């Protein structure tokens, strides 16, 4: 026969011709960072953004590598069914604004985001916002809530900016303490989290976000060596 | 069908206490965490307890501990919540709430609107 | 409260229904055993068919 | 005046729960008693389908049988020949995120759609030779969960937005819309006739729909937990559904109520989809597990496994003429079994 | 001198056992990561080639030993056969690949650890290349600037001042920088674990290392030839026999992401 | 390296023992 064997050689280099598109396809997404950028309603994720509809995308490189960060807009308050569509991203930035009782809101998003059995290999990039904004915060309101804040030392390890009230400094360590007592109680070593303390203008976020990525793999690629 | 209906109401004097109640009925009830969540008038709807399926882990939110307990019995498929020392602060409507689904760590359930495995709520005046 | 008006489309609509005509679960399970047994013999995975006519080998 | 409606609604739906238990006179287990059982299935991967980057969410056969078309979490829809396995198009999508994809009866369309709450259309012919964007249904408030063609100009999509949708594809305008769930519409079947379609929510509930009307008829309750896959049986009487909480059922339509619970003690994960065989016999099912099970539909026996795939088991579709069943995966493998 | 003889009788069948020993471990761990299709990663690439290098290595040396070691027909002080020049040529050669390729596994680890995006894979192809094509280039102008100049007894004198760098060079080199590459990833390694604990788990990746980079050639890898011979024969004849084998069983019948797999692919029968 | 080294060392007491069991076998 003649037809359908051209019919057979059609289809074969048709399929040659997508899967050459798809080899040049597989190094793009290869060497991406695909980041879930994930908020709460007080915290202000949007400075964050500024910095770098069911979804939004933001692309930007830092050191010739590729970044993509994606922010939810116009879903419910509903999360349990497309939070699984955000398993393989590299990390999820959980932007939470210190300061209802928005912080034991946050606690408990993170805990279900950790505790998850899709996202329990998914890493988690914590900006602890408003930093400043609880400098204006002298009146004696973070006693309502959590009253295990009253025998609270702050951590000498640690060292806060220079030129800051004490008052600042443990109630930030005291709420990193929170969100580290969440992520260290799992007892994995599969996926990691990374505290950071950040404000509305700052320049290190995005460097920091690089940093993180970079750990987050070097740690995926020395778990595949069984060397940790 | 998976209903759950709470019992008890005020008003009680500060410094009172009161005992709710939850009903399950519609679904296993050993396999879920449960929750109790509440609504101050003019707020959302915010976290208050929850207590896991055998009944070991317990947690409670900042401003309740010490003064609430939360307790399940597995047999006849009851949540009791025992709120001692209240304050006027505590006046709000009190849901029971159930995990979406079992066998399960996390929980997605103080959805301010509009969440289907909560009750209707029972009103709390101090 | 205008919140009322979801209960008031839920009692519509629970009223609109339990007006339907039930049929005997006996009947609807004999007429479900009657359909899977009408066509056994089409169906290639209860019954396998012979390497020769299966497009897949 | 609240607990008024609510006080009557709780006796309406007393008065309709004791009809259900007056209509119910034996189980299908009493039924489908003395009839025989059908053995051990054991099916074969014959094909298996490679060449998606990232986890497929949904995939789609075609009334030829012959073709499908896929969708994974890379940005990309691959139309596949199942019996050569070569690959016909591939289709870069503007959003990645997409958790559904649809095949036209006629061949000549391909619908998808996810995070973006869009249902994009893609025209296959195009008569230049170029796969290119043909329609763009905007208008949903959450992400599009399921979509399905009744005709080349009429599309039904489910939302996380707790509605439904009938769409006019070449107009644009959704012709209805289909307001009864109180959580996100995960799924839904249409009737072999499409006058009616099912669909399950998060409300643990389903609903049996009039498309040219455009109310709920019935609403059928029984699952705990939340609806994730919902199918027809071959003739249009009864559908099955899976949830949550590992366990599937049969729900049938004129008595209004579940006839049958496929569970089994030493399966603790959720059903991610289901689908019945030409004759209704087999019922397969897809689980967290990474596995597929053959359910006896008549007698809630396990007849046979599915094992053969690394990661969770996302979709699941047995071809229109009955001669062969795909899954696919989140460890991006398309498998065809026998 | 029989009693030294004796001795060499017996160092020479305790590493014929070893080699043998490593060669089926080896061939039992090719097929493994060869056969299983989900196992095809650019690492177990590595692994896999290392393993035929050690392969390589083993039958190279049989042979060897098989072609200068008779029953006693030979005079042996003026010996040659064409048969001895290949057979050494084939020994050096397989000893080179043996050693890059165990350079080109700490090269890729590194490589892995000193990039910031999972790209390029040009490391993978510049490596596989070049792992197989130094040993090449050397013993290859090694066996020519023999046949130019030196023709002697089987070609296995080393007291030629010459002509014998052309392999001790490359090897020295490659032992010392894989001892570098070996002391950056230890590092990296324990600025990753921030203490009871911690230690344990650093100390197996220590003891897991050795064997894969080879770092049990150091001690005597800037010596003048002698003087070791009493401790270093066993230690890199008798102990580094099984290094093919004790790689095998930590790399491949070790490693969850292979148990996994054969124990689904048994349990599914 | 030192299975070159090994191959020496055995050869050349090989030819030793060779030359030696040559030489005083001819002799004696
Ligand atoms: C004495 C001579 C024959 C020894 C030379 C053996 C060489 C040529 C053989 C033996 C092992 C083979 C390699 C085995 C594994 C791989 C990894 C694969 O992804 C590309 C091919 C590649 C790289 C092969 C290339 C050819 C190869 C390197
Ligand atoms: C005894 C012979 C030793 C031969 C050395 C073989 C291993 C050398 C490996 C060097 C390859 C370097 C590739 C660079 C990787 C990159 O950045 O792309
Ligand atoms: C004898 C040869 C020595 C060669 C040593 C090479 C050292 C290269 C250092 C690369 C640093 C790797 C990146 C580490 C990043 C981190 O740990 O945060």
């Amino acid at each position: 026969t003649e037809d359908q064997r051209n019919e057979e050689k059609a289809q074969r280099e048709a399929n040659k011709k997508i899967e050459k598109q798809l080899q040049k396809d597989k190094q793009v997404y290869r060497a991406t960072h695909r980041l879930l950028l994930l908020g709460a309603g007080e915290s202000g994720k949007n400075t964050i953004v500024k910095q770098m509809s069911g979804i939004f995308e933001t692309k930007f490189q830092v050191d010739k590598v590729n970044f993509h960060m994606f922010d939810v807009g116009a879903q419910r308050d509903e999360r349990r069914k497309w939070i699984q569509c955000f398993n393989d991203v590299t990390a999820i930035i959980f932007v939470v604004a210190s300061s209802t009782n928005r912080l034991q809101a946050a606690l408990k998003l993170f805990d279900s985001i950790w505790n998850n059995k899709w996202l329990r290999d998914t890493s988690v990039i914590l900006f602890l916002n408003k930093q400043d904004l609880l400098a204006e915060k002298v009146l004696a309101k973070i006693e309502d809530y959590f009253p295990e804040f009253a025998r609270y030392t702050t951590p000498e390890d640690a060292t806060p900016e220079p030129g800051e009230d004490p008052r600042v400094t443990r109630a930030k360590y005291f709420i990193r303490d929170e969100f580290l007592r969440i992520s260290t109680a799992s007892g994995d070593g599969r996926h990691y989290c990374y505290p950071h303390f950040t404000c509305a203008v700052d320049t290190e976020n995005i460097r920091r976000v690089f940093n993180d990525c970079r750990d987050i793999i070097q740690r995926m690629h020395l778990r595949q060596y069984e060397l940790l | 069908q998976v209903q759950l209906q709470e019992s008890g109401g005020g008003l009680v004097q500060p410094g009172g206490s009161l005992r709710l109640s939850c009903a399950a009925s519609g679904f296993t009830f050993s396999n879920y965490k449960m929750n109790w969540v509440r609504q101050a008038p003019g707020k959302g709807l915010e976290w208050v307890s929850d207590i896991s399926q055998s009944g070991a882990s317990i947690s409670y939110t900042g401003s309740v501990k010490g003064r609430f307990t939360i307790s399940r019995d597995n047999a006849k498929n009851t949540l009791y919540l025992q709120m001692n020392s209240l304050k006027p602060e505590d006046t709000a409507v009190y849901y029971c709430a159930r995990c979406p689904a079992p066998f399960t760590r996390d929980c997605f359930d103080v959805t301010s609107t509009t969440y289907a495995y909560r009750g209707q709520g029972t009103q709390v005046t101090v | 409260t205008a919140s009322i008006a979801q209960a008031r489309k839920l009692v519509e609509q629970l009223k609109m229904e339990a007006n339907i005509d039930r049929i005997k679960v006996s009947k609807a399970a004999a007429d479900l055993m009657a359909y899977c047994e009408a066509h056994a013999k089409e169906d290639p995975l209860l019954t396998p068919v012979p390497a020769s006519e299966n497009p897949f080998r | 005046e609240l607990d008024q409606l609510r006080q009557e609604a709780e006796q309406l739906k007393n008065q309709i729960r004791d009809a259900r238990k007056a209509c119910a006179d034996a189980t299908l287990s009493q039924i489908t008693n003395n009839i025989d059982p059908v053995g051990r299935i054991q099916m074969r991967t014959r094909r298996t389908l490679r060449g998606h980057l990232a986890k497929i969410y949904a995939m789609h056969w075609g009334t030829d049988s012959r073709l499908l078309v896929s969708a994974s979490q890379d940005g990309k829809l691959i139309i596949w020949d199942s019996y050569t396995t070569n690959k016909v198009h591939a289709i870069p999508l503007r959003s990645s995120w997409v958790m559904t994809c649809a095949y036209a009866p006629s061949g000549n369309y391909v619908a998808c759609g996810g995070l973006d709450n869009i249902c994009s259309i893609y025209n296959l012919k195009t008569r230049e030779g170029n796969v290119r964007v043909s329609r763009e249904l905007a208008g949903h408030t959450g992400y599009l969960s399921c979509c399905r063609f009744l005709d080349d100009n009429q599309i039904v999509t489910s939302s996380g937005d707790t509605t439904c949708a009938l769409w006019d594809i070449e107009t644009g305008q959704q012709t209805t819309t289909f307001t009864g769930h109180t959580g996100d519409v995960m799924s839904l079947s249409l009737a072999p006739d499409t006058r009616l379609f099912v669909s399950g929510a998060c409300d643990a509930s389903a609903k049996l729909w009039d498309v040219r009307e455009g109310m709920c008829r019935q609403t059928f309750t029984g699952h705990e937990s939340d609806i994730n896959a919902i199918c027809f049986f071959p003739n249009g009487n009864a559908f099955a559904t899976g949830s949550d909480d590992a366990t599937c059922r049969l729900f049938d339509l004129r008595a209004d109520q579940e006839l049958m619970t496929y569970s089994h003690d030493n399966i603790i994960c959720g059903i991610t989809s289901v689908s019945f065989s030409k004759s209704g016999r087999l019922l397969l099912a897809g689980y967290d597990d990474f596995n597929c099970n053959v359910w006896d539909a008549l007698k809630a026996d396990r007849a046979g496994v599915l094992a053969g795939h690394d990661n969770r088991v996302s979709c699941l579709g047995v071809t229109d003429d009955g001669m062969a069943v795909a899954t696919g995966s989140w460890d991006s493998f398309l498998k065809i079994w026998n | 001198l029989a009693e030294e003889e004796s001795y060499f009788s017996t160092v020479k069948i305790i590493y014929t056992v070893g080699h043998s020993i490593s060669i089926v471990a080896l061939f039992v761990a090719i097929t493994i990561l060869v056969a299983l299709r989900r196992l095809h990663c650019p690492r177990n690439y590595v692994h896999t080639q290392l393993f035929t290098t050690f392969i390589l290595k083993a039958g190279a040396v049989f042979l060897k030993d098989a072609a200068l070691f008779h029953s006693d027909d030979t005079d042996h002080c003026s010996f040659s056969t064409v048969l001895c020049k290949v057979s050494v040529a084939a020994s050096h050669f397989a000893t080179m690949t043996n050693f890059s390729w165990l350079l080109a596994e700490a090269v890729y680890l590194n490589c892995l650890l000193a990039s910031t995006s999972p790209s390029s894979r040009r490391a993978f192809w510049w490596l596989v290349l070049a792992g197989w094509g130094l040993p090449v280039l050397f013993t290859g102008t090694w066996v020519s600037c023999k046949l130019a100049f030196e023709d002697i007894a089987c070609w296995d004198l080393d007291d030629t001042s010459p002509y014998w760098w052309i392999i001790k060079g490359p090897i020295v080199l490659s032992v010392g920088v894989n001892f570098g590459l070996f002391l950056n990833i230890i590092r990296i390694l324990v600025r990753k674990l921030e203490t009871q604990s911690q230690y344990w788990r650093l100390s197996k990746s220590t003891l897991f290392l050795i064997p894969l980079f080879g770092i049990h050639y150091i001690i005597f890898n800037f010596l003048p030839d002698n003087a070791g011979l009493g401790i270093r024969l066993p230690l890199e004849l008798g102990l580094g026999s099984f290094q093919g084998f004790i790689v095998a069983i930590l790399y491949c019948f070790l490693n969850q992401e292979v148990r996994t797999e054969i124990s689904r692919k048994w349990h599914g029968h | 390296y030192a299975d070159a080294i090994f191959t020496n060392s055995y050869r050349k007491v090989l030819g030793q023992l060779s030359a030696r069991k040559l030489l005083q076998d001819i002799m004696s």
